[PDB]
């Protein structure tokens, strides 16, 4: 209906009680495996997040898997990074990652994520 | 909070 | 770190993305059953907007369940609208169904939407 | 959008 009222802060709270569940590792359904490290998550998150993840969580058959193992390339670090800005909008830009981070986010299929980091390192060209 | 969106 | 960059409209692209694959019944995880009505759901995004479903979920039987029957009390459009509301921010609430959304909010245990619900009801008096 | 939060 067109009659709605709206909760403001409403996103951003599920938001951060999803991060609460990841924290504490409740209902967590997938280990996305980045080389020699493992980060447990939400397959929806994922989802709601990556045209990575949205892509493999929708395929019949990758949608059922436990683990998903990225490509070898994926900077653990970078991965991190993007995950934690999954779960809380905030990504930690530094000159020191901002290049795993962008490919990363290319992998991922995360456009927004990619156009600051871009935009990030034209700025310091 | 709340609002009319 | 402190010295994040935040992207605003990142919380409520999640959320709709949530509630797209709530639309398209993908990875949902639990039927919750509110008399003759069933509506299908994610289990964390329950948790994330309900102390009744954060205590049901977490709860170490209660988290493996795949139906979650309520009181035969609560109606089941109050419930689709409060459904509606975790999934979108916007809560339709109307003259006609101000009593079943509020007393499904107590029940749920979703008190800001009690508040304004007592709000809204205080100035018809 | 992105901003100092
Ligand atoms: C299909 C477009 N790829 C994406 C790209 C290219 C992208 O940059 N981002 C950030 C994205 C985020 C979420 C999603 N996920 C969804 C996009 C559309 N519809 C649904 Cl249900 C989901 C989910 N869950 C996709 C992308
Ligand atoms: C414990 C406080 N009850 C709640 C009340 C009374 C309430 O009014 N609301 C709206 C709520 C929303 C989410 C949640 N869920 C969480 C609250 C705190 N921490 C986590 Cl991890 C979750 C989740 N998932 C609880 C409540
Ligand atoms: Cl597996
Ligand atoms: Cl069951």
């Amino acid at each position: 209906a067109d009659s709605c009222i709206q909760f403001t802060r409403h996103a951003s709270d599920v938001l951060l009680n999803l991060n609460r569940l990841r924290s504490r590792d409740i209902l967590t359904d997938v280990v996305i495996v980045v080389s020699r490290e493992q980060f447990r998550a939400h397959k929806t998150v994922l989802m709601a997040c990556s045209g990575l993840f949205y892509s493999i969580f929708t395929d019949q058959l990758k949608c059922n898997l436990s683990v998903i193992n990225l490509d070898p390339e994926i900077n653990p670090e970078g991965f991190c990074i993007l995950l934690d800005f999954m779960y809380t909008s905030r990504l930690n830009l530094r000159e020191g990652n901002i290049m795993a981070v962008m490919a990363t986010a290319m992998y991922l299929q995360m456009e927004h994520v990619v156009d600051t980091c871009r935009k990030f390192i034209k700025a310091s060209e | 909070a709340w609002v009319i969106p």
